[PDB]
RNA sequence: UAGUGAACCAGUACCGUGAGGGAAAGGUGAAAAGCACCCCGGAAGGGGAGUGAAAUAGAUCCUGAAACCGUGUGCCUACAA
RNA sequence: GUAUGAGUAGCGAAAGACAGGUGAGAAUCCUGUCCACCGUAUGACUAAGGUUUCCUGGGGAAGGCUCGUCCGCCCAGGGU
RNA sequence: CGUUAAGGAACUCGGCAAAAUGACCCCGUAACUUCGGGAGAAGGGGUGCUGACUUCGGUCAGCCGCAGUGAAUAGGCCCAA
RNA sequence: UAGCGAAAUUCCUUGUCGGGUAAGUUCCGACCCGCACGAAAGGCGUAACGAUUUGGGCACUGUCUCAACGAGAGACUCGG
RNA sequence: GCACCUCGAUGUCGGCUCGUCGCAUCCUGGGGCUGUAGUCGGUCCCAAGGGUUGGGCUGUUCGCCCAUUAAAGCGGCACGCGAGCUGGGUUCAGAACGUCGUGAGACAGUUCGGUCCCUAUCCGUCGCGGGCGUUGGAAAUUUGAGAGGAGCUGUCCUUAGUACGAGAGGACCGGGAUGGACUUACCGCUGGUGUACCAGUUGUUCUGCCAAGGGCAUUGCUGGGUAGCUAUGUAGGGAAGGGAUAAACGCUGAAAGCAUCUAAGUGUGAAGCCCACCUCAAGAUGAGAUUUCCCAUUUCUUUAAGAAAGUAAGACCCCUGAGAGAUGAUCAGGUAGAUAGGUUGGAAGUGGAAGGCUAGUGAUAGUUGGAGCGGACCAAUACUAAUCGGUCGAGGACUUAAC
């Protein structure tokens, strides 16, 4: 089928209520207190579990 | 009146007495703790809280641990209740052990079913096909909306909507053995329940 | 799991050989049919001689299903074949011998008379 | 598995001999008219098992009088007297359902 | 089990992906696909740890036939050919450790899917 | 959007094998004096500092309406056809 | 000129994975290994037709049904 | 796209669609006729590996499997108008 | 006139009798009151031939009684 | 019949799927009369709770026929339902016969073949989430205002060859056994599927070769098959009762010294009404009830039901997952650990591994040995992975009466 009319200014921002986006566990650091995902790799610090892992 | 929760083990066969196979499902059950005493003189109606399991100490709250703590055991899981049940007979704290059923015989099974997802439209109700070939294009939908006039749709016209997980009787099964030892009663038939679950036990109804 | 046209055979000396079912008789809509039930049936091919030839509204029961049934114990009975016996509604059948193994089922349903003219009762 | 095989061990028979799928047996089964029990006699070939502890079954099958008969069993049953294992097979299947097309002098087997 | 593609390509991907881990023993790659090379790496190791077969005619599937891993010379160009070094190396190092062989960790989502990425260890 | 179809490199671009058909597009300031130099950024783009009477005249450059899309807030809204 | 449909349908038949490069930035570019597809053709040579798409060195505003350090694209030189 | 118990055209306007036959060698083959045909009419049988014999062609003995053109390609037939 | 004839032609019509089926207004064989066949806008037979129209048998089977399970693409979640 | 209605475009009757309502009732249920001996019947009154079959011949509405059944109801819902299906037939362009027309052509006469599009915006219906309210903040257990489901029936034995009948025949009311159709739940048995389980085997290609193995050929084809999902398999379901009624039958009793079921009053009375059986259910804004847990800083705005901030009980974010699952939710866990993966044992399941020896000229056979392999299934074990962490979250209004 096909839209019998026009949808109103307001029925937009009443569908778009859950058109949002999140951001889910940032937590400090052990080593340089920069906010970094929890479970995860600490990227700039290298420094999961307190022990260097990129290691070359 | 007489009644025993528990989980569901599996599926079994017996020969009896005389000879004759029969299939058989495994109940088990614990000690069997009575929580509280509701009466008439302060919640108007009269039954009994019952509940089987036994918690870690990690997984409950104070105000469980204070619930429980006027019977003296771990906290418990399943907490439920029994109606219709003429009272006396029961102290705060007891034990309704396997004992109770040796030749009640005649038992209601109120399992909860499994689950199954969304499905189609056929395996929940039985509605049958359209034809697979001469041309048609109508093999597995479900049906027509109704008639023209009322200009909407009736309610119940039956779609897609999860399969399973609501709470089923069956009623009047024979009980086989009751294995006091071990913890088990045995009974007749098929028992509606995914394995780990509850099943309440009770003294039939209707005689 | 006998149906409507499903094609038995004859275990008598009666001049037919193989029959098409036409109904399940005994209930409003029954659809299969086991071991002692009733059919009504008609003959198709025949015998030169005998007395029951082709086109005939004839009565008949299963005897040899190819799925047979449970029995109590726990063992199950599966022949390879089918059969059927032709019946007069005395309960009693029209010829005076049978071939083949006959299932012992017969005698809740009282075909007294069919059970003692089979070679082997299983 | 647990409780099962503990819940199931006055009803295991012990005295069952030991036949592989593709040997003769007789089985001495017992026959109740009510009150009555006269026993019958099979001699066929083994044809299946279904390994489950407490119900296993297996086949057997004769040729009588032209028509082919099957019947299974259980093997715990009390109405089972015996189990005679007779002869012994080179067979290299587990179920031999192609035994079915096959007349007499084609579904022989082989003697160990 | 994990379906990611048709049959055969499953059955080419884990023969793929753990015949490294084996020659460089560090992989950059995706979730699922790691969890799958968890399962048949430790499957492969075993193997290694017997030495009869039955421990060779038993990888010459899950691994590339030749893949050479040569960084060694005494006085040729002698090589290790990604089986031998199972039958050699990691056989011997794991004769006091039960199973689990394997670390995964958590990294970054990549750049073009979001899909995020794992390395995946022995020690 | 008028006036030639054509105020501008127009019977052009483009469309059809061909005969043929055929558009849109004007304006910084008086003077280019069209932003040296510093900072962020790979660049685009921006913030200072300057030219200028004016840069909310910075090259899509006089004025800059309406639909349309955003930010902040004084009042109201979760038993209602 | 701008909405609604809506951040929906679609993204035009096919098997990739890892290591190391370059770079502000990489599943999509380069290199290496193994795997896989056609093999009376998805291999080679020419006639029409197209008209510089060919080669070398740069570039990433638009085109490429995504990304793009790459290109039958843009700039400069050069080849019959 | 692959498989199916028991029944095998009960589906349907209609066996539409699927299933079944299909390679080579050997035996055999009707009514009817314009004497060329029908005719691949219908209906049946054999096929793998090893050894010996062999002129040629195959025979004889032995071995294994549920299945021996072991995969892919390769006619369903008859009776009437 | 011969030759056909409820027909690709027949309203009444599901004409009437026989065959075939458990049951057959469709088909085949016969009869003749041909509403309204008919001799080169040809009449009546006919071997072979037909991706032609109609009736019936064998073999085979998810078309069906009555559905059940598995694989792949789309559908669903996140990024462009 | 009329022509108000829809021509900037509304599809024909049957069939498939799915139903729903009315009662002038087809069966089952309760009654009155009889030209009702019995078994059967004829007619009329109450009554809509459930049920109402497979085929053969026609495009079919119609119909006829075969075999069953307790019975094979009549109608409305755009002569129900094509943004759900069929496109069968009637109503396109080809062609032919009969008849008509001088002719182009025509005939509700006939015969073969014939292009049917749509990515749901709103209401509707089926399932599932987010927010807030429920007047201090939380974890559990429930009452039931209302609502939905289910409601059918045959055959045999006994009372009894009794009652009735000259015979022929042959019961009411009771008790018992056993099926048909429908329907709820499950995988121990019978079977099906089971594409990362086991074996055989053809072609070609690759790992240098022999031996052993991979790739491709619909999963290459063929024979079995675990869990999980399943029916045709298994088990159960409609029992038994209570209250007020319908048609009908009365008791007592007068108006009307009798009679008379009715006005006063007092009863029997059906598968139907309301319960009894299963399920949902306090957003039931009239937002219910019980048990258990947690008790106080700063600013003064001027103390008012003020703002602001760290907490308690507790919940969430994140991570390993399945008995759950379109996503979200639900449930099992997070080092106080068996949540998943591995390891060691098994089990189902294939059916005798590779190497070596013996027998054979060979294809092959025997034995070392119920061997080898073993996806989801069962136990034990911290080896690997759930660490580190963070966010949210109450200080309890007024009036009156009783104490
Ligand atoms: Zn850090």
């Amino acid at each position: 089928a096909v839209p019998a009319r026009r949808t109103s200014k307001a029925k937009k921002a009443k569908r778009r209520t859950h058109y949002k986006l999140t951001i889910k566990g940032l937590n400090a650091c052990s080593n340089c207190g920069e906010m970094k995902k929890s479970h995860h790799v600490c990227p700039a610090c290298g420094h999961y579990d307190g022990k260097d892992v990129m290691s070359k | 009146t007489k009644g025993i929760l528990g989980k569901k083990v599996g599926m079994t066969q017996i020969f009896t007495e005389s000879g004759e196979l029969i299939p058989v499902t495994v109940v088990e059950a614990t000690p069997n703790v009575v929580l509280q005493v509701k009466t008439v003189e302060t919640d108007g109606y009269e039954a009994i809280q019952v509940g089987y399991q036994d918690k870690r100490e990690v997984l409950s709250n104070k105000p469980a641990k204070g619930h429980v703590a006027k019977a003296n055991t771990a906290p418990k899981r399943f907490i439920k209740e029994f109606k219709n049940v003429e009272l006396g007979e029961y102290e705060v704290g007891k034990e309704i052990k396997v004992d109770v059923f040796q030749a009640g015989d005649v038992v209601d099974v109120t399992g909860t079913t499994k689950g199954k997802g969304f499905q189609g439209a056929i395996k929940r109700h039985g509605q049958s096909r359209g034809p697979m070939s001469h041309g048609s294009r109508y093999h597995r939908r479900p049906g027509s909306m109704g008639p023209v006039a009322p200009n909407r749709v009736f309610k119940n016209k039956r779609l897609a909507g999860r399969m399973g997980g609501d709470r089923v009787t069956i009623q009047n099964l024979e009980v086989v053995k009751v294995d006091v030892e071990r913890n088990v009663i045995l009974i007749k038939g098929n028992i509606p329940g995914a394995k780990k679950s509850l099943i309440t036990i009770k003294s039939a109804v209707k005689a | 799991m006998i149906q409507q046209e499903s094609r038995l055979r004859v275990a008598d000396n009666s001049g037919a050989r193989e029959i098409l079912t036409i109904k399940v008789l005994g209930g409003s809509g029954r659809k299969t049919a086991n071991i002692g039930d009733v059919i009504v049936a008609t003959v198709k091919q025949a015998t030169p001689g005998g007395v029951v030839k082709k086109g005939e509204v004839v009565k008949a029961v299963i005897v040899r299903t190819k799925s047979g049934a449970r029995r109590a114990d726990g063992s199950y009975i599966k022949f390879d074949e089918n059969a059927a016996v032709i019946i007069r509604d005395d309960k009693s059948p029209r010829g005076t011998r049978i071939f083949g193994p006959v299932a012992r089922e017969l005698r809740e349903n009282n075909f007294m008379k069919i059970v003692s003219l089979a070679p082997e009762v299983l | 598995n647990p409780l099962i095989q503990e819940l199931t061990q006055e009803q295991l028979r012990t005295d069952i001999p030991a036949f592989r799928p593709g040997d003769t047996v007789r089985v001495h089964a017992k026959v109740v008219e009510g009150t009555r029990e006269r026993i019958q006699l099979f001699e066929g070939v083994v044809i299946k098992r279904r390994g489950a502890g407490i119900s296993e079954t297996y086949t057997v099958r004769k040729v009588s009088n032209g028509v082919g008969v099957e019947r299974t069993f259980p093997l715990h049953t009390p109405r089972v007297a015996q189990i005679e294992v007779v002869r012994y097979g080179k067979v290299r299947r587990a179920k031999l359902y192609y035994l079915r097309a096959l007349h007499g002098k084609a579904a022989r087997i082989k003697e160990i | 089990r994990k379906l990611g593609r048709t049959s055969s390509q499953r059955k080419a991907m884990l023969r793929d992906i753990t015949t490294d881990l084996i020659i460089n023993e560090r992989i950059v790659t995706t979730e699922a696909r790691a969890k799958e090379v968890r399962s048949t790496v430790e499957k492969m190791i075993t193997l290694g740890k017997r030495g009869d077969l039955h421990a060779r005619r038993q990888a010459a599937t899950f691994v590339r036939n030749e893949v050479a891993s040569v960084r060694e010379e005494d006085e040729s160009i002698v090589v290790e050919s990604a089986l031998q070094k199972l039958f050699n190396d990691l056989g011997p190092r794991f004769a006091e450790r039960q199973g689990g062989y394997t670390r995964i960790l958590k990294t970054e989502p990549r750049r073009g899917d979001a899909a995020p990425m794992v390395v995946i260890e022995f020690v």
